[PDB]
């Protein structure tokens, strides 16, 4: 049957997204972050708050805070990994920091 | 026991008894074809055996390895038949090898057929007086310019039968285009490469969520279009 | 609770001072086919090795939605899950003289979503201190001629910075819609009280359209604080096939 | 480690890609095939007309 060959290279019509839908299971960007430098206990304390994404299978927070040097540059504070969404910074130094 | 009529075993102890008549026939109605009644002897008057008013025409045609074990693999008889005169090539050409059609089997002793058959007659014709047993053809084995065998199964023989069948997949549909479960009855639309189409004998679905969402039965799609994700 | 569907809903517990709510949607695929359903009833639901109700009645886990779907071809999808999502910002201040409203006339909607929310919520009073505000706001639908209130929301608190909710509607008639929101507090007259509101956006469910046909599916839609990092581990307790027996 | 598994049992959530879908015969404690599973923020209110944020 010579003539197979013809029918076996003419694939199905896949329906699209060949790139892969374009997600890759990637969780979006978390949004509502919202710092509040409260005194209200006494002391200096920051509470960080943000509101989960849609996310796949579960999710889990890496937060970066950096401080702002004399000349643009950036200092790494602090790292930490989370499942709350909510964070508490004390004993902060006197700067101006990025979360 | 089988359900058979007193009058067959009553001649079954008998001492002399009568000659034990095979008479056959090849079902291809639901493959699509005809059917064929064979006997592999003529009667006394030269002419096909008539049982039940049914005319079986001669040919020379025997079948073995019949037998009820329920123990170990299924049961496969064989049926040989004659292929001079390129009669059952004729039907491997048309049938797809007869794959798929029914041979039925009817032991008759020859004292209770059709009075036609004989001369003198036949006092103690019984139509009813038969035992029947049903198989299917699953392979033309050999085929010659001589002869041609067949293996025979039983109906049911779950050789290749998975349970459970229904298998989850994305970006595919596993129903049966306009089948009970896809359960779609409008007009043509498109045909397996989504192109649309008005032609009812060109209208098939491609099976992806764009050939369903073609027939606005995406509440139908035999797919999960969610499993692709959760699977990495 | 029936045969084909149920709804469970367990009440969720109130909050005390604000904050989000980690939510966990599943659906579950079980059996082939019509099924009888639950043993029981929430009882047999198991959320890691607990039932939802304890053998009394009591409700050992709070914020449980489970909606039970038989194998029957003829189903409907499960309620309250997306599947995608158009998100719109007209992020403004609402006054009490001004609502807003914006006209979102789509085709392919569902469900509505507010985003709502306060820029700030402290009482200060001299010599210092802070107390809560009660903001009050309304959400409103065209409804023909009659702007009837479909969601009114109150929200007490201290704050200090922006604090943004939620609120889902459904029952939408055909789209030449009108939405709207208003304040029902007077307005922030003083210096020392600030209870300015705002509607951050709006965003458009299309909820899931495949009803799948033979399956039976369950969904949970559980708070996922109340348990640990650890993931869920749901079981049931359900019978089986609704075979064809003799009569 | 020892535990002992039948052919007729699982109190499992398996993967459900190109693993077919089960059937159940009568009672028994079922795990699934996990169709759906997404974190998500919980909105406020259910039904009704009277929502409470703070209490
Ligand atoms: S994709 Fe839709 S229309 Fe096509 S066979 Fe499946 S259910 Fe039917």
């Amino acid at each position: 049957v010579p003539e197979k060959e013809a029918i076996v290279d003419n694939g199905a019509h896949f329906d699209g997204e060949q790139s892969g839908t374009v997600n890759g299971v990637t969780p979006p960007a978390v949004q509502h972050l919202t710092a509040e430098v409260t005194a209200d206990s006494g002391e200096y304390q920051v509470l960080a708050r943000w509101d989960t994404p849609k996310v796949v299978k579960g999710v889990s927070f890496l937060l970066r805070l950096t401080v702002t040097a004399d000349d643009g540059s950036e200092r790494l504070v602090s790292t930490a990994r989370t499942t709350e969404t909510t964070y508490r910074f004390t004993q902060l130094a006197l700067g101006n920091y990025r979360l | 026991m089988q359900d058979i009529r007193q009058e067959t075993l009553n001649e079954c102890t008998r001492a002399e008894q009568s000659a034990s008549v095979v008479l056959w026939e090849i079902d291809l109605t639901e493959v699509g074809g005809e059917r064929y009644f064979f006997c592999n002897e003529q009667n006394e008057k030269g002419e096909p055996v008539t049982w039940q008013g049914r005319q079986y025409q001669p040919y020379p045609i025997q079948g073995s390895g019949f037998e009820l074990n329920g123990k170990g693999t299924s049961t496969r008889p064989t049926l040989t038949v004659s292929n001079l005169y390129g009669m059952v090539t004729g039907m491997a050409e048309d049938m797809q090898s007869l794959v798929g059609g029914t041979v039925v089997r009817r032991k008759v002793y020859a004292r209770f057929l059709d009075a036609v058959n004989f001369v003198n007659g036949n006092s103690y014709a019984d139509p009813e007086q038969e035992v029947i047993s049903r198989w299917r053809i699953e392979q033309c084995s050999e085929l010659s310019a001589v002869s041609a065998s067949f293996v025979l199964s039983t109906p049911t023989e779950t050789d290749g039968a998975v349970f459970p069948g229904r298998i989850m997949l994305a970006n595919t549909c596993t129903w049966t285009y306009r089948g009970d479960e896809c359960g779609y009855s409008g007009p043509a639309v498109a045909d397996e490469y989504d192109q649309p189409t008005s032609d009812i004998t060109k209208d098939k679905c491609s099976k992806c969520l764009s050939g369903c969402k073609f027939r606005n039965n995406v509440g139908n799609f035999g797919g999960f279009l969610s499993i692709n994700k959760l699977s990495q | 609770m029936g045969k084909g569907s149920s709804k469970g809903h367990t009440p969720r517990e109130a909050k005390d001072n604000l904050k989000s709510t980690q939510l966990l949607s599943v659906i579950d695929a079980i059996s082939e086919g019509p099924i009888e359903g639950p043993v029981d009833g929430l009882k047999s639901v198991l959320l890691n090795s607990t039932p939802v109700l304890d053998t009394e009645g009591n409700t050992n886990i709070s914020g449980v939605t489970v909606v039970f779907r038989a194998g029957e071809q003829e189903q409907t999808p499960p309620e309250g899950f997306e599947s995608s999502g158009s998100e719109t910002v007209l992020g403004t201040e609402v006054k009490y003289d001004t609502p807003i409203t914006r006209t979102i006339t789509s085709a392919n909607i569902d469900r509505l979503r507010f985003t709502f929310g306060v820029q700030a919520l402290v009482e200060t009073t001299s010599k210092g201190d802070r107390n809560p505000s009660e903001v009050r706001l309304l959400v409103q639908i065209q409804r023909n001629g009659g702007w009837v209130t479909e969601k009114d929301i109150t929200i007490k608190g201290k704050t200090t910075s922006q604090y943004l909710a939620s609120v889902v509607m459904g029952n939408l008639p055909p789209r030449p819609f009108n939405i709207r929101m208003r304040r029902m507090t007077p307005d922030s007259t003083t210096d020392q009280l600030q209870n300015k509101t705002l509607w951050s956006s709006y965003t458009e469910i299309i909820d899931v359209k495949q009803c799948y046909p033979n399956t039976a599916l369950v969904g949970v839609q559980v708070d996922s604080e109340q348990f640990g990092s650890q993931q869920v581990s749901r079981n049931y307790h359900l019978r089986g096939r609704i075979l064809q027996v003799p009569s | 480690n020892g535990k002992q598994n039948t052919y007729f049992s699982s109190l499992d959530n398996m993967v459900a890609q190109g693993n077919v879908l089960p059937v159940l015969y009568g009672e028994m404690r079922v795990g699934s095939r996990v169709v759906s599973q997404e974190i998500s923020t919980a909105d406020e209110g259910d039904g009704g007309q009277v929502v409470v944020i703070g209490r």
